[PDB]
């Protein structure tokens, strides 16, 4: 079959600055690509078809180009209700198939994390079951890498991380991380510690709790 | 009451104009070709030379005249192309007139300075005339009828059945009328009942279409030396990279294709046929039985779009063709030239490769019809017909270089190979559109 | 205007039959190509197959060939999707999209989409707030979380302090584990009044109306 590839997922822009998006074909597709851009939790909507013909509606700011094999769309002035999901799709051959899109972000000046680590909840432990949870407040950068060390050992099971959106107002992100175990696990052990690791400084934030205390 | 209604809506308008249209223009062919037989003799080379000029004159042009429909109003280009058209045509019949009331002196003028003259006047004014109609055909048979069928492909294929309908029964009819028109009279009286009747049909087509574009209010929306020569290269460039770019580019090279052959009616067949001894009455008979066979794959056309689908329709009407042209390449191996079995199996088979022919056209360009944008089918369109004039200019060129019956039935073989790449061809668009259920009609269960 | 409307908020047991329709008003789907598409969450755009309400031909991805059945009825204007033998991977948003031709150009107007999801057990979220005050240095920035687990197969809405509400706290998309959700409600702008007064938050769970408030205290 035909597949597309778009090579960014994750633009990071300003308002007010052109957008370049590519698309790239495994096969000459000729002149059928279609660009459909999508808001979260709302229907896919229309562009650009032929991938040089804007449709009926769209703004101008919106113009395609590309042939063959390689497509571009591209925004001259970036506005804060074109930030959403962008995908092209072909028609030349059956099955059709959709591109992996591509998501828009604001820039915003580099931070660092606040994390913050609680200690597991007594109601929590009196139902046999420890929970350790530690929010990292505020951080630009996406990528954030989080480590706990229980008892000075870096376990890397059972913890899951769920990282927010780009809020509105302060365009910075939060994450939190969580480490389930037993009761008897977390009573075996002395220090818990977790370190988050981002771009801002190169020593990474530890903030730690012991068992004891 | 309901009577009227039909009469008045713009479907009815649109077929009493193409109608016109084509009576005129068969009617001035007949004239031409009664012309070329007559003066020059029944030269073959003298035909195909004319084929020759128009099929390279569209070949070369058509990429402009479908660019300049496209970036035109549609009311404008349809009456400039009928004008053009109509006017070519009467001059046409007045030179013809001219040469036709001095037979003798021009036969004995000179040695055949101004006979020459003659003719390649005749032969600018007949392309003028040829690009003039291809441009109608692409204005109107291409734009109108979408936008008059709107959303309903079954009002869509019953007008392109009905066109295909009116364009056989024209060509088996109004040829008898004006020949009558002829033996009865003189072709002078012929000539001038051809400008006279061209010159109504200017004005009576002129009115319809200013009806036709009232009555619709969808067609006045439309969605977008070396110097000199620089941007007519461009725009030919770039139809012809645009229509190899289509998705739909394989059905129209089987339908260009299929233009690759000698097994026709209105060919070197019927010369054929007179060598072989056969009288004119047959000829004429099995011309009608051509035309039942048009109506007939017109019809089932049809009825298989609306059972099976299209591409299934084309490709049912595929091996229909196919299975008459080997009937065909069976009937050139029997006992005959290089003794009636041979010439009555070969033309059993032209009759059906007709029905299924006209059954394939059909799917074909429903097709093109359908998957165009709107911004692009004059070009696209133009290019097709480029591409089944180069196929003709093929065939002319083919027939120039073996022109004795001897080798005619090889020549048969070649046209039946043609026929059978185009539908390959086409078989593997079916593929790309359907995959593994191919040979599966109706609902799924 | 032209509209598609469809059937919503599906929840489907594993191994099961489930039927989507999609509604068309405005025009007729008998002159149209009716495509349907899915969309896998955190994934891509995939293509499930097409229909002709004209004859009924019907045509489909190589990968959804033996799971989907698309159908459509002209009298009621409708199409419907047919998913049989479901697993735990096709929870997804299925959208309904019409096409002109063959080789149509685009896909002009999709409808509203319906959320399926497959899922075993139901359940009630637990609520365990834990806010850490062991060990403080600094209370400039108390930063309190609340911890909602095991809510099972539904969304839950936390409001933190609701007497005096602030866009200071950020709540965390909940994740899957064990067959049931976790998520998790954070503010920190308590400042200096948090360690004195009462902050308070509730859970509420529609699809149990299980409504739990619950004060962070001191530790
Ligand atoms: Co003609």
């Amino acid at each position: 079959d035909i597949v597309m590839t778009q090579s960014q997922k994750f633009m990071s822009t300003s308002v007010g600055d052109r957008v370049s998006i590519t698309c790239k074909a495994s096969q000459n597709v000729g002149t059928a690509v279609a660009w459909y851009q999508k808001k979260p939790g709302q229907s896919p909507k229309l562009l650009i078809y032929s991938a040089s013909n804007r449709y009926s509606g769209v703004p101008d700011r919106f113009t395609g180009s590309g042939s063959g094999t390689d497509f571009t769309l591209t925004i001259s002035n970036m506005q804060s209700e074109d930030l959403a999901d962008y995908f092209c799709q072909q028609y030349g051959s059956y099955p059709l198939t959709f591109g992996s899109g591509t998501k828009l972000e604001i820039k915003e000046a580099e931070a660092a994390p606040t994390v913050s680590i609680f200690p597991p909840s007594s109601e929590q432990l009196t139902s046999g079951g420890a929970s350790v949870v530690c929010f990292l407040n505020n951080f630009y950068p996406k990528d954030i890498n989080v480590k706990w060390k229980i008892d000075g050992s870096e376990r890397q099971n059972g913890v899951l991380n769920s990282w927010t959106d780009q809020d509105s107002k302060d365009s910075t992100y939060s994450m939190s991380s969580t480490l389930t175990l037993t009761k008897d696990e977390y009573e075996r052990h002395n220090s818990y510690t977790c370190e988050a690791t981002h771009k801002t400084s190169t020593s990474p934030i530890v903030k730690s709790f012991n068992r004891n205390e | 009451g309901s009577l009227a209604d039909y009469l008045t809506s713009a479907k009815f308008l649109l077929y009493l104009g193409h109608s016109l249209s084509t009576w005129g223009d068969r009617m001035w062919h007949f004239a031409v070709s009664v012309f070329l037989v007559e003066l020059y003799g029944n030269s073959l080379l003298l035909t195909a030379v004319y084929g020759l000029v128009v099929a390279g004159s569209v070949l070369v042009l058509g990429a402009i005249i479908g660019d300049w429909v496209d970036k035109n109003a549609r009311l404008k280009v349809a009456q400039t192309s009928l004008v053009v058209q109509n006017v070519s045509v009467i001059l046409c019949g007045i030179i013809l007139m001219m040469v036709f009331l001095h037979k003798h002196e021009l036969l004995t003028m000179y040695h055949g300075w101004v006979l020459t003259s003659c003719y390649i006047l005749i032969i600018t004014i007949a392309n003028i005339a040829n690009l003039a109609s291809t441009a109608t055909a692409i204005t109107i048979q291409r734009d109108w009828i979408v936008v008059v069928a709107g959303e309903d492909r079954s009002k869509l294929a019953n007008m392109n059945a009905t066109i295909r309908r009116i364009d056989q029964l024209t060509n088996i009819l109004a040829p008898m009328a004006v020949g009558q028109i002829m033996t009865f009279g003189s072709p002078v009286i012929g000539c001038g009942f051809i400008s006279g009747w061209n010159l109504v049909s200017m004005c009576v087509e002129y009115v319809l279409l200013w009806k036709v574009y009232q009555k619709t209010p969808a067609l006045a929306v439309k969605a977008g030396c070396a110097s000199q020569m620089a941007e007519p290269f461009r725009t030919f460039r770039d139809g012809w990279v645009s229509y190899y770019n289509q998705p739909v580019f394989l059905a129209g090279m089987g339908l260009a294709f299929l233009y690759m052959t000698v097994l026709g009616f209105d060919c070197i067949t019927t010369g054929y046929a007179y060598t072989q001894g056969l009288s004119g009455s047959i000829l004429s008979i099995l011309m009608g039985a051509s035309a039942i066979t048009g109506i007939m794959g017109t019809v089932a056309f049809t009825w298989l779009r609306r059972k099976c689908g299209l591409v299934r329709t084309g490709l049912i009407s595929g091996l229909a063709q196919l299975s008459c042209l080997i009937l065909c390449v069976i009937s050139v191996f029997m006992p005959g030239s290089p003794p009636i079995i041979s010439v009555s199996l070969l033309f059993a088979g032209v009759i059906a490769a007709r029905i299924g022919l006209w059954s394939f056209d059909l799917t074909v360009t429903q097709l093109l019809q359908e998957n165009v944008i709107e911004s692009e089918r004059g070009i696209i369109n133009g290019v097709q017909n480029s591409m089944n004039y180069l196929l003709d200019l093929l065939h002319f060129i083919m027939v120039i270089l073996a022109p004795n019956p001897e080798a005619f039935g090889l020549l048969v073989l070649i046209s039946v190979s043609f026929v059978a790449m185009g539908h390959i061809m086409y078989f593997r668009f079916a593929q790309n559109t359907l995959g593994n259920k191919l040979f599966a009609c109706g609902p799924d269960a | 205007e032209v509209q598609l409307q469809q059937s919503g908020a599906e929840l489907v047991r594993p191994g099961a039959l489930v039927k989507l329709s999609c509604k068309a008003s405005g025009f007729n789907i008998k002159d149209y190509y009716m495509h349907w598409v899915k969309e896998r969450p955190e994934q891509g755009l995939e293509w499930i197959g097409w229909i002709d309400p004209e004859n009924g031909n019907t045509i489909y991805d190589p990968k959804f060939q033996g799971k989907a059945s698309i159908t459509a009825d002209t009298s009621s204007n409708t199409a419907y999707l047919q998913l049989s033998s479901l697993t735990s991977e096709d929870t997804a948003v299925y959208y309904c999209a019409r096409k002109r031709g063959y080789y149509g150009p685009y896909f002009d107007y999709w409808g509203q989409g319906t959320t399926l999801t497959v899922s075993s057990k139901t359940t009630a979220p637990s609520v365990y707030p834990l806010a850490p005050v062991c060990g403080d240095t600094t209370g400039s920035s108390v930063t309190l979380g609340c911890l909602v687990k095991g809510y099972f197969p539904e969304p839950v809405t936390l409001t933190w302090n609701s007497g005096s509400l602030s866009s200071g706290v950020h709540t965390f998309p909940a994740v899957l584990q064990s067959g049931l959700y976790t998520l998790s409600s954070s503010v920190t702008v308590t400042s200096s009044t948090w360690p004195s007064q009462s902050i308070t938050c509730n859970v509420a769970h529609p699809a149990s109306s299980t409504k739990v408030d619950k004060k962070i205290e001191p530790a």
